[PDB]
RNA sequence: CCGAGCCUGGUGAUAGCUGGUUGUCCAAGAUAGAAUCUUAGUUCAACUUUAAAUUUGCCCACAGAACCCAAAUCCCCUUGUAAAUUUAACUGUUAGUCCAAAGAGGAACAGCUCUUUGGACACUAGGAAAAAACCUUGUAGAGAGAGUAAAAAAUUUAACA
C-alpha cells in the first residue's frame, strides 16, 4: 500500500459535496471556492488555482486545467488534510 | 557521493560493502535534515545522538557490462575492454530525530 | 550498447527491505556429469560447499540431477519466475561459490541499465516546485495592467 | 625567419604576457596634485 | 626613464623575471634580452618599456 | 572578407593572439609562488661541510640493497605436486 | 569552490581531501557495533606513517651529522693543542 | 641558443622586508621542505624532468618532504618553477613511535602527530 | 503538496505569460531576460528536452533606445539570394521600416540555434506600442520588472529636489548669459 | 568508442544542468549562483549540486532558507570588509576548529 | 593491339618500385653519423628490444681546461635517487614537420633552404573559433561526486590671440 494514494486507492464522486457534508458534521462555515492564480485562460491550455475557504481562510487549494477540476482536486487536497493522509505523513512504523 | 533520502526508499552503491543481504546498518555522517515545517543543517555534519538513519542491504549484484573501446585511425589500434562493476542497493528503513538541540 | 540494450527503472520486489527480508532465490539446479574433466569443480563443490551453503541458505531449495553432460550448468529460478543459467564449464570450487553466493545476493530481475541510481515513491516534501511559489499575490488578485 | 626584421617581429604569447604584466604604473597619490595642495 | 624604473611601483620587472628564470621563461627568450631587457625587440627601440 | 595569409599562428604573418587580465593575474600569481619559493630556498640550515658525510652509510646500504637484488636471480623451483596435480584432470566418482 | 577561503582558514583546498567529511567511518550496525576501516582510510594511513617515520629518519640524520661535524672541529682543537705542545 | 640557466646568488638573500613578510626568522632556520609540484613537466627540458623524478615528484599535489641543505637546494632551484616549496613546523614536536599512525599534514604546512577529527 | 499526479505535473510544466514595458529600454538586454524566459531556465526544473518555455510579450519596442550612436553605426544586412540582392539598412531604417524587427532580431540571436528557436520565437509576442489584444491581456500573469531605471528630466524634478541640492559656484553679477 | 568517450560529457552536461538550475532558482529569490555557493562554503556546509537542484526543485522553502542563510553571509562579509578586525566577526561567518 | 607477329616452354622470369598481408589482451619502444655507379636501398655505428653477470649510473663542490683575437660546456667528491656497464641474440628506425634561441644563404621574402640546443607532434585530454607543431596536462577503469590548471583585448588623436 505505500506507494499508492489515497484517492488512487478509494474511489470517490462528489469529493466537494463530501467535504461539505465532513464539514457541517464538524459544525463548520461553508466554504467558498476562490481562484488564486491563473494563467493561459484563452489559452488552450489554462492554469488555474482555486482555493477553499471557510471563514475568510485557507484550508486548502488545488491546481487544475479548468475551474471545475482545480475545485475538486482543492476539495481533494482538504480531504487529504482532514484524514491525515497528506503526502508529507508520517511512514509507516515497523 | 551525497544523496537525499527519505523513509522506505532505494539507492544505490557502486561497490560492495562486505555485509550480507538484509542486514541493517546505521549512517553516520548526515549533511543535512529537514521536515515540512524546518530544516537542521550541519557545520558540515550532525551529531550522532541527533539522528538515526538506519538502512537494510538488499541486493549485490554485478552491474550491466560495460563496453569500452580505444580505438585510433589508420593505425591499427583497436582494443575492447567489458567490464562489470559490482553495486550494492539499500533500502532507509527509518529517519529518527532526537529531544537533544 | 544502452541504446540498442533496454533499460528500466530501479525497483524492488514486494518492497523486501521494509517488512522482513526474504531470500528472493527459489531454487538452484545444478547439472554436472561424473566424468569429464570439466565438472571436476562442480563435483568437489558439490562434495563439500554445498552441503554448507543449503545449511546457510534454508529458504533455498538446491536440486543435483548428476548425468552425463559435456558442459555443467547451473540453473537459478527466483521468485518472480525470472530464470538464469550460468554454465560452469571448466570453473574452479571457489569461482563457482563466488557465482552461486552472489546469484543467491542478487534479486530476480534482469540485469540491464538502470537509468536512476535510486529509486523514492515520496519525492516531494515541503511541497513540488511550481511556477507560482517564489513569487507573491496581487491586491484583489488583479493581472497587470488591467482596470477591474 | 630571423631575429632582425624590417617588420616588427611577432613575440611568442608568454613573451608577450611578461612584456603586458611589465609596465611603469605611474604613482600617484589618491589626490589630485592641482585642485587640493 | 631613470626615475620611471625608480618609481615603478609594479614589484615585476623584465630584468628580475628574467635573470631569475622563475617561469622558464628563458625558452622564449634570448640570451641577450636579459640586457636588451625590455627596450629593445630586434633593432626595434620602445622607450616607454622598462 | 577578413582572412589572413597561410596558417594563422605561424609564419611571417600570424593571426594577432591578445592578452587578458585573466592571464595578468593567473602569471603574476605563478611568479608570486615563484618568489615565495626563492625566499624559502634563501636561508639554509646547514653548510657544505656540515652536510658532507651524514648520510653516506644509508645510501651505500641502499645500493648493497639494489646489488643483492640484482644479483639474486634463477629460475623458479620445481615440484612434484604441481607437475603431479594434472593428473587430478580425470577425476571421476566410483 | 571555496578553496582559497579554506585554506586561509587552516582548512584543506577540496574537503574529500581531509578532515571529518571523509575520515569518518561512512556506515556502523545498527547495534552500534563499528564497521572495518575503509580501504582508502587505511592506506592514508599507511602514508601519513610513512610520511612521518621519514621525517624522523631525516632529521636524526642531519642533527647527527651536524653533532659530527661539532666534535670534529673540537678534535681539530685538541690536536692543535697537542700541536702546540710538541 | 637555449640552455640551462645559472642562477646568480644575490638572488637568494632575503631581506628584512622579505623575512617581515613571509615569516622567516633567518636565525634558527627551517630544516624540511615540503614541495609540491605544481606545473607539469612536460614542455620542459630532459633534464628538469629528471629532476623532478628524482625528487620524487612524478605525481603533482603530493607533497614530499626534502632536507633544507645546499645539494638539495640546488636541485629545487633547477626545478623551483615546477614546484613550491614551504618550510615544515609543528609545535607537538616529533612524532613518537606511540603517535606514529595518528598524524595528519595540514595546508598550512603543519604537521600534527595526534589527529582526534573531532572539534574542540 | 498532497496534489494528483497529472495535476500537479500540469502545474509544474505549465507555460507562464510575462509580460514586459520596452520604454526606453535595450533591445539588447531586453532580449536577453526574453531569451531566458523563453527557454526555461528561469524554471529550475529545467530540461531542453521538455519544452518549458513560456510565453512572453513586448509593449513600446517603438519606443526602445540603444546606446552611442547604434542607430547609425549598427548595419542589419541581408542577402535576398539573387545577385545585387545583398543589402544593408541601418538601425534607424529597419526601425522606421518595422519596428518589431530590431528586437526580434536580437531575440532571434541571443537564442540557441536549434530547432526549438523557431517554436521559442512563436511563442513570443510584440507590440510596437502600448497595445495589446484583449485575450493577450488578459492571460498574463505578472509584470516583470524593467533592466535599467529612465534618469530623471528637469520638468520632471521637483523643486524640494532643486532646493535641497546644493549651489556649486557664485556667479560674478556682471555677465550677460 | 563513442559510448567510452561519452562518460566524461555525461558528468558536464550534468553539472551544467545543476548549475544551471541552481542559478535560476537563485535568482528567483534574488541572488545568483556565485555568491550562494562561496556563502555556503565560507558556512561550511558542503552541499554538493545536485542536492541543491533538488532541493530547489522538491523543497524550494529549504532552498530559500539556504540562500537566506547565503545573502546574510554575504552582508556579514561586506561588513568585515567595512572594518576587517577590531570588530565582531559575523555570527554565521564563525568557524569550527577541529583537530 | 608489329620500333618488330603469335603459341608453347624456360617461368612461380626479375623487380632497391606500387599495392596487399586474416584471432584476443598486456608491456617496453620514434635518437648523433660514416661508406656506397650511393641518396626511392643497403652494411656498420647510434637508438630501441629480450634474457643474463656485476657494480656503480644520473644530478653534481671547491679546484682545474691558450696565446692568437656571450649564453653555456667538460671534469666533478658530496647529496637526492636507482639506475648503469658488460655478456649472448636478432629485428626494426637510417626520404621529418612546427615553435623558441644562436647563426649562414636568399630580399634582415617565403608555410623557403642548410647546421646546433631545447620543446612539441607523428599517444590520450581541456583551451585558444575551426587548427599537428602554441598554452595547460600525462600511465590508463566505474560514479548522476568535489578543488583546480591554461583559458574571453584594449584603443578615438590636434581651435586660437
Ligand atoms: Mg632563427
Ligand atoms: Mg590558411
Ligand atoms: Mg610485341
Ligand atoms: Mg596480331
Ligand atoms: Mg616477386
Ligand atoms: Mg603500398
Ligand atoms: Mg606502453
Ligand atoms: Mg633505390
Ligand atoms: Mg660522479
Ligand atoms: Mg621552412
Ligand atoms: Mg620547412
Ligand atoms: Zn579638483
Amino acid at each position: 500500500m505505500t506507494g499508492k494514494e489515497l484517492f488512487e486507492m478509494w474511489k470517490i464522486i462528489n469529493p466537494m459535496g463530501l467535504l461539505v457534508e465532513e464539514l457541517k458534521k464538524r459544525n463548520v462555515s461553508a466554504p467558498e471556492s476562490r481562484l488564486t492564480r491563473q494563467s493561459g485562460g484563452t489559452t488552450a491550455l489554462p492554469l488555474y488555482f482555486v482555493g477553499l475557504y471557510c471563514d475568510k481562510k485557507l484550508i486548502a487549494e488545488g491546481p487544475g486545467e479548468t475551474v471545475l477540476v482545480a475545485e475538486e482536486e482543492a476539495a481533494r487536497v482538504a480531504l487529504r488534510k482532514l484524514y491525515g493522509f497528506t503526502e508529507n505523513r508520517r511512514p509507516w512504523n515497523y | 557521493r551525497q544523496w537525499k533520502v527519505t523513509s522506505e526508499d532505494l539507492i544505490l552503491i557502486g561497490n560492495e560493502l562486505d555485509l550480507a543481504c538484509g542486514e541493517r546498518i546505521r549512517l553516520e555522517k548526515v549533511l543535512l535534515v529537514g521536515a515540512d515545517n524546518f530544516t537542521l543543517l550541519g557545520k558540515p555534519l550532525l551529531g550522532k545522538d541527533l539522528v538515526r538513519v538506519e538502512a537494510t542491504v538488499i541486493e549485490k549484484t554485478e552491474s550491466w557490462p560495460r563496453i569500452i573501446m580505444r580505438f585510433r585511425k589508420r593505425k591499427n589500434f583497436k582494443k575492447k575492454r567489458i567490464v562489470t562493476t559490482p553495486q550494492t542497493v539499500l533500502r532507509i528503513n527509518s529517519i529518527e530525530i532526537a529531544p537533544c538541540l | 550498447t544502452a541504446r540498442g540494450t533496454p533499460s528500466r527503472f530501479l525497483a524492488s520486489v514486494l518492497h523486501n527491505g521494509l517488512g522482513r527480508y526474504v531470500q528472493q532465490l527459489q531454487r538452484l539446479s545444478f547439472s554436472v556429469s561424473r566424468d569429464g574433466a570439466s565438472s571436476r569443480g562442480a563435483r568437489e563443490f558439490v562434495e563439500r560447499e554445498v552441503i554448507d551453503f543449503a545449511r546457510r541458505n534454508p529458504g533455498v531449495v538446491i536440486y543435483v540431477n548428476s548425468r552425463p553432460c559435456c558442459v555443467p550448468r547451473v540453473v537459478a529460478e527466483y521468485l518472480n519466475g525470472a530464470v538464469r543459467e550460468e554454465s560452469i564449464h571448466c570453473k574452479s570450487v571457489e569461482e563457482i561459490s563466488t557465482l552461486v553466493q552472489k546469484l543467491a545476493d542478487q534479486s530476480g530481475l534482469d540485469v540491464i541499465r538502470i537509468r536512476k541510481p535510486f529509486h523514492t515513491d515520496n519525492p516531494s516534501i515541503q511541497g513540488q516546485w511550481h511556477p507560482f511559489t517564489n513569487k507573491p499575490t496581487t491586491f484583489r488578485g488583479l493581472r497587470p495592467r488591467e482596470v477591474q | 625567419s630571423k631575429a632582425v626584421t624590417r617588420h616588427r617581429r611577432v613575440m611568442h604569447f608568454q613573451r608577450q604576457k611578461l612584456m603586458a604584466v611589465t609596465e611603469y604604473i605611474p604613482p600617484k597619490p589618491a589626490i589630485h596634485p592641482s585642485c587640493l595642495p | 626613464q631613470e626615475e620611471r624604473e625608480r618609481n615603478n611601483q609594479n614589484p615585476w620587472t623584465f630584468e628580475r623575471i628574467a635573470t631569475a628564470n622563475m617561469l622558464g621563461i628563458r625558452k622564449v627568450l634570448s640570451p641577450y634580452d636579459l640586457t636588451h631587457k625590455g627596450k629593445y625587440w630586434g633593432k626595434f627601440y620602445m622607450p616607454k618599456r622598462v | 572578407r577578413g582572412r589572413i595569409p597561410g596558417r594563422q599562428w605561424i609564419g611571417k604573418h600570424r593571426r594577432p593572439r591578445f592578452v587578458s587580465l585573466r592571464a595578468k593575474q593567473n602569471m603574476i600569481r605563478r611568479l608570486e609562488i615563484e618568489a615565495e619559493n626563492h625566499y624559502w630556498l634563501s636561508m639554509p640550515y646547514m653548510t657544505r661541510e656540515q652536510e658532507r658525510g651524514h648520510a653516506a652509510v644509508r645510501r651505500r646500504e641502499a645500493f648493497e640493497a639494489i646489488k643483492a637484488a640484482a644479483t639474486s636471480k634463477f629460475p623458479p623451483h620445481r615440484f612434484i605436486a604441481d607437475q603431479l596435480d594434472h593428473l587430478n584432470v580425470t577425476k571421476k566418482w566410483s | 569552490a571555496g578553496g582559497q577561503w579554506r585554506l586561509q582558514q587552516g582548512l584543506a583546498a577540496n574537503p574529500s581531501g581531509y578532515g571529518p567529511l571523509t575520515e569518518l567511518p561512512d556506515w556502523s550496525y545498527a547495534d552500534g557495533r563499528p564497521a572495518p576501516p575503509m580501504k582508502g582510510q587505511l592506506r592514508r594511513k599507511a602514508e601519513r606513517e610513512t610520511f612521518a617515520r621519514r621525517v624522523v629518519l631525516l632529521s636524526q640524520e642531519m642533527d647527527a651529522g651536524l653533532q659530527a661535524w661539532q666534535l670534529r672541529q673540537q678534535k681539530l682543537q685538541e690536536e692543535q693543542r697537542k700541536q702546540e705542545n710538541a | 641558443k637555449f640552455t640551462r640557466s645559472r642562477i646568480p646568488e644575490k638572488v637568494f638573500q632575503a631581506s628584512p622586508e622579505d623575512h617581515e613578510k613571509y615569516g622567516g626568522d633567518p636565525q634558527n632556520p627551517h630544516k624540511l621542505h615540503i614541495v609540491t609540484r605544481i606545473k607539469s613537466t612536460r614542455r620542459r627540458p630532459y633534464w628538469e624532468k629528471d629532476i623532478i623524478k628524482m625528487l620524487g615528484l612524478e605525481k603533482a599535489h603530493t607533497p614530499q618532504v626534502h632536507k633544507n641543505i645546499p645539494s638539495v637546494n640546488a636541485k629545487l632551484k633547477v626545478v623551483k618553477h615546477l614546484i613550491r616549496i614551504k618550510p615544515l613546523k609543528l609545535p607537538q614536536g616529533l612524532p613518537a613511535e606511540e603517535n606514529m599512525s595518528n598524524t595528519c599534514l595540514k595546508s598550512t604546512g603543519e604537521l600534527v602527530v595526534q589527529w582526534h577529527l573531532k572539534p574542540v | 503538496s498532497s496534489f494528483s499526479r497529472a495535476p500537479q505535473q500540469w502545474a509544474t510544466f505549465a507555460r507562464i505569460w510575462y509580460l514586459l514595458d520596452g520604454k526606453m529600454q535595450p533591445p539588447g538586454k531586453l532580449a536577453a531576460m526574453a531569451s531566458i524566459r523563453l527557454q526555461g531556465l528561469h524554471k529550475p526544473v529545467y530540461h531542453a528536452l521538455s519544452d518549458c518555455g513560456d510565453h512572453v510579450v513586448i509593449m513600446n519596442t517603438r519606443h526602445i533606445a540603444f546606446s552611442g550612436n547604434k542607430w547609425e553605426q549598427k548595419v542589419y544586412s541581408s542577402h535576398t539570394g539573387y545577385p545585387g540582392g545583398f543589402r544593408q539598412v541601418t538601425a534607424a531604417q529597419l526601425h522606421l521600416r518595422d519596428p518589431v524587427a530590431i528586437v526580434k532580431l536580437a531575440i532571434y540571436g541571443m537564442l540557441p540555434k536549434n530547432l526549438h528557436r523557431r517554436t521559442m520565437m512563436e511563442r513570443l509576442h510584440l507590440f510596437p506600442d502600448e497595445y495589446i489584444p484583449e485575450d493577450i491581456l488578459k492571460n498574463l500573469v505578472e509584470e516583470l520588472p524593467q533592466p535599467r531605471k529612465i534618469p530623471k528630466r528637469l520638468d520632471e524634478y521637483t523643486q524640494e529636489e532643486i532646493d535641497a541640492f546644493p549651489r556649486l559656484w557664485t556667479p560674478p553679477e556682471d555677465y550677460r548669459l | 568508442v563513442k559510448c567510452t568517450k561519452a562518460r566524461y560529457l555525461k558528468k558536464k552536461n550534468m553539472r551544467t544542468l545543476w548549475i544551471n538550475r541552481i542559478t535560476a532558482a537563485s535568482q528567483e529569490h534574488g541572488l545568483k549562483y556565485p555568491a550562494l555557493i562561496g556563502n555556503l562554503v565560507k558556512c561550511q556546509v558542503e552541499l554538493n549540486r545536485k542536492v541543491l537542484a533538488d532541493l530547489a526543485i522538491y523543497e524550494p522553502k529549504t532552498f530559500k532558507s539556504l540562500a537566506a542563510l547565503a545573502s546574510r553571509r554575504r552582508h556579514e562579509g561586506f561588513a568585515a570588509a567595512l572594518g576587517d578586525g577590531k570588530e565582531p566577526e559575523g555570527i554565521f561567518s564563525r568557524v569550527v576548529q577541529y583537530h
